[PDB]
């Protein structure tokens, strides 16, 4: 129950405001940015700010603050669903989310604020949906809107029918600094750009534990999913029925089901990292990374940071393999290798200086964290059966999917 | 690459080198800097700080960085550390009651893991009174030869005269530069 | 299938090998279609077996059933979790429609010997589905 | 080809379920 959906800038200058029900005086924006002032200055700071009886929940955009002040007890909740379809709206019409665009597409904003919420209840958010009857380059809505199906226009039609999809894989990973692994969830993602004709009903099928289970084959390889949480298109219903997934793709990327469970196998990656911090003398990096996945898979792209002190100077990499580069404004040692063979192992031996004088305050040891991203390989062995592509028309579709997999939050905590 | 700038450089002389001048206060340390320097025994009044100069012998920028050896300013030798190539040891043997203290502080010194391409310079300043020690039981109260990985050398050098001062010289450039 | 026909000899010897009581990760073959096996295809595997030899016969164990599936699924790109037979004890019913093999004893279903028993029925007959409906949904 | 691993065809349905 928004009162006012503003968007704020880096110095306290309202880009644009939309009132949405009245009950808030616009002048109460004023008092946002000395309060968050006050907040982050002792440690108070909060998304949510409080002004007398107005409440100021927002998140942070890359340049602005898009504050949306209340009043009565709303549902917070909702607020930032409502500001995350905001953002995701803003993303998918201008490539840029930044002040450059917010002075310059005003005539499109402004409709956008108004159509999408009224009264401060959201109706409509869906940006290829919305990319019909809103426009900055009008006819009357189109009937998706009114329609149950409201993320997928009828009468869609393609040359070829080619759907892709990327399941992509996010390795998180958390070694304390004694040598265990105390958090290591891997969450699925399975990304689909489809590109059909009509308003087909896919009906995916992949090598589920409970399915397997319910089928009497739990005795194969399936991925024991803990949670999966379907994109709005998957009916609900069909899925807790008989793990049935029937739902109709929209037109262009988005984001279908997003899986994540628990792993107990051992990391893909073995970062075996000392350090010889002589005091205020020099120090030494014995950094090994053992590649503990399998062989015939290549992680491309392995950037395993390394956090250096902040006031090194002078440094010196005797690495093996992979190019070893000193970046100041991240502070961190950026093991950047381009191809790691699975089974790999690659030393470094760091050396740096560092001043005669101790330093005034405490830096903190910011956690290692690689940024390994290998192709075609499946950790939690997850495999896609079948996609039944149904149309009233008929047509022969040509499914397409990739598996990526890649370092989610690979931490690793130092000594 | 090519580097023939600098072999046309060391055709004539490239290398300079640094050095280290620290020790008690009252040890001759700044009358041999400033004998080093220019040739004569200056007065001076006792370091509150330090004396930076160079000395150019032998086609070697040899700097001299002076430190006195007050209690405030012992653990102050911490600070010329840090890109610090070479090291001298002046020692007083005309105060019995301070030779322990100074064989202490080069111990302390000797300690450090940050100074270890730095070799031993023995210097033997007050070469002037009866009471002074020859070049071997200075060495032998000191210890001198159990500094392990240490390349040290003892020169008894007059601050009056100045007789010394170029056998050690040579002697740190032989230890210095390992060429003909 | 010329790559099926070399594979046969090989799969059989490695199969009569095992008694009939180390690297880690699932790559997959780049570009490589995976899909479950398909009636027409179980049925020409089961008559390719019957014809050539080898299975009719031999002593069902999991070591050679998993060996025989993953040699499938490396030579033609499907799951090894068609392979399957229904519960005992007694014969055992293949669980995919068209598979012509079913594993019949040789004397708790666990200990009871079986061997792969070529039947024709099957591929028209679905004896799996009409014993566990519930099974086939 | 394609960074992330080249995509790959899927299938319609549990053809081995019928
Ligand atoms: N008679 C005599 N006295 C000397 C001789 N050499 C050094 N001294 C004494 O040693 C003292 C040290 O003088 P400096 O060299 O200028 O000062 P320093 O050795 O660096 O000592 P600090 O400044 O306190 O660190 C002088 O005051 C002299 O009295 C010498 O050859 N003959
Ligand atoms: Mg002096």
């Amino acid at each position: 129950s928004a009162s006012a959906v503003y968007v704020l800038d880096l110095k306290g200058k309202v880009l644009i405001c939309r009132n949405y029900r009245g009950d808030v005086d616009m002048s109460e924006v004023e008092h946002f940015m000395p309060i968050l002032m006050e907040k982050e200055e002792e440690g108070m700071l909060s998304p949510i700010l409080a002004h007398g009886g107005v409440r100021f929940m927002w998140i942070k955009h890359n340049n602005l603050y898009l504050v949306a002040t209340s009043k009565k007890n709303a549902c917070v909740s909702l607020v930032f669903s409502f500001l995350y379809k905001v953002v995701q709206v803003f993303s998918e019409y201008f490539k840029e989310l930044e002040e450059e665009s917010i002075r310059d597409n005003f005539v499109i904003i402004y409709e956008l604020l108004d159509e999408l919420m009224d009264f401060g209840y959201p109706q409509t958010t869906d940006s290829k949906i919305l990319q019909e009857y809103i426009t900055q380059e009008a006819p009357r809505p189109p009937a998706t809107v009114t329609n149950a199906v409201s993320w997928r226009s009828e009468g869609i039609k393609y040359r070829k029918n080619e759907v892709f999809l990327d399941v992509i894989e996010a390795v998180n990973l958390l070694v304390s600094a004694n040598g265990n692994v105390l958090r290591s969830e891997i969450v699925g993602s399975i990304k689909m750009r489809v590109f059909l004709s009509g308003m087909p009903e896919l009906r995916l099928g992949l090598n589920d534990k409970v399915l397997f289970d319910n089928t009497g084959r739990g005795k194969s390889k399936s991925v024991e999913l803990e949670d999966v949480k379907f994109h709005q298109c998957v009916r609900l219903s069909r899925f807790e029925n008989d793990r049935t997934i029937s739902f109709i793709p929209p037109d262009g990327e988005f984001e279908l089901m997003s899986y994540r469970l628990n792993t107990h196998v051992k990391p893909l990656i073995w970062i075996e990292s000392v350090i010889e911090k002589h005091s205020h003398s020099r120090i030494e990096y014995m950094v090994k990374a053992k590649s503990q996945f399998k062989r015939r898979s290549t992680a491309n792209n392995v950037e395993i940071h390394i956090p250096v002190p902040n006031d090194a100077d002078s440094p010196k990499f005797k690495t093996t393999v992979g190019s070893v580069k000193w970046v100041p404004e991240n502070s961190e040692i950026v093991w950047s290798v381009k191809s790691f063979p699975g089974g790999k192992e690659y030393l470094m031996r760091a050396h740096f200086g560092l001043p005669s004088v101790e330093a005034e305050d405490k830096e903190g040891k910011p956690p290692i964290s690689v940024k390994f991203e290998i192709p075609y390989f499946t950790t939690s062995g997850i495999q896609v059966r079948y996609l039944k592509i149904i149309e009233k028309s008929g047509y022969q579709a040509l499914p397409w999917v990739r598996y990526i997999t890649q370092n989610g939050d690979y931490q690793l905590r130092t000594q | 690459g090519n580097i023939f700038a600098n072999l046309f450089k060391g055709l004539f002389g490239k290398k300079e080198m640094r050095i280290l001048m620290v020790g008690l206060d009252a040890a001759g340390k700044t009358t041999i800097l400033y004998k080093l320097k220019l040739g004569e025994i200056v007065t001076t009044i006792p370091t509150i700080g330090f004396n930076v100069e160079t000395v150019e012998y032998k086609n070697i920028s040899f700097t001299v960085w002076d430190v006195g050896g007050q209690d405030k300013i012992r653990p102050l030798w911490r600070h010329y550390f840090q890109n610090t190539q070479g090291l001298i040891f002046v020692v007083d043997s005309n105060d019995r009651e301070r030779v322990n203290e100074a064989r202490e502080e080069l111990m302390r010194m000797l300690a450090e893991d940050e100074l270890r391409d730095a070799v031993l310079l023995v210097f033997a300043n007050k070469q002037d009174l009866p009471n002074a020690m020859n070049a071997a039981e200075i060495t032998d109260k000191l210890g001198l030869h159990s500094l392990r990985h240490r390349n040290w050398y003892i020169q008894a050098t007059c601050a009056t005269s100045g007789d010394g001062l170029y056998e050690g010289l040579d002697w740190l450039s032989n230890q210095l530069r390992n060429q003909k | 299938s010329k790559s099926s026909v070399i594979g046969w000899p090989a799969v059989r010897e490695r199969m009569r090998r095992a008694e009939p009581a180390e690297e880690v990760g699932f790559p997959v073959t780049p570009q490589v279609p995976l899909r479950p096996m398909t009636y027409k295809a179980a049925v020409d595997l089961s008559h390719f077996l019957k014809e050539k030899g080898g299975l009719e016969g031999l002593i069902h164990s999991q070591r050679r059933q998993d060996i025989l599936d993953l040699w499938i699924y490396h030579t033609q790109g499907y799951f090894p979790d068609w392979q399957n037979y229904t519960p005992g004890p007694g014969v055992r019913y293949p669980l995919t429609f068209g598979w012509c093999y079913k594993l019949v004893p040789v004397e708790d279903p666990e200990r009871e010997v079986l061997e792969w028993r070529f039947d024709s029925r099957l591929a028209f007959h679905h004896v799996a589905r009409e014993l566990h409906p519930e099974y086939f949904k | 080809d394609r960074k992330g691993g080249s995509y790959s065809q899927a299938a319609g349905s549990d053809s081995a379920q019928s």
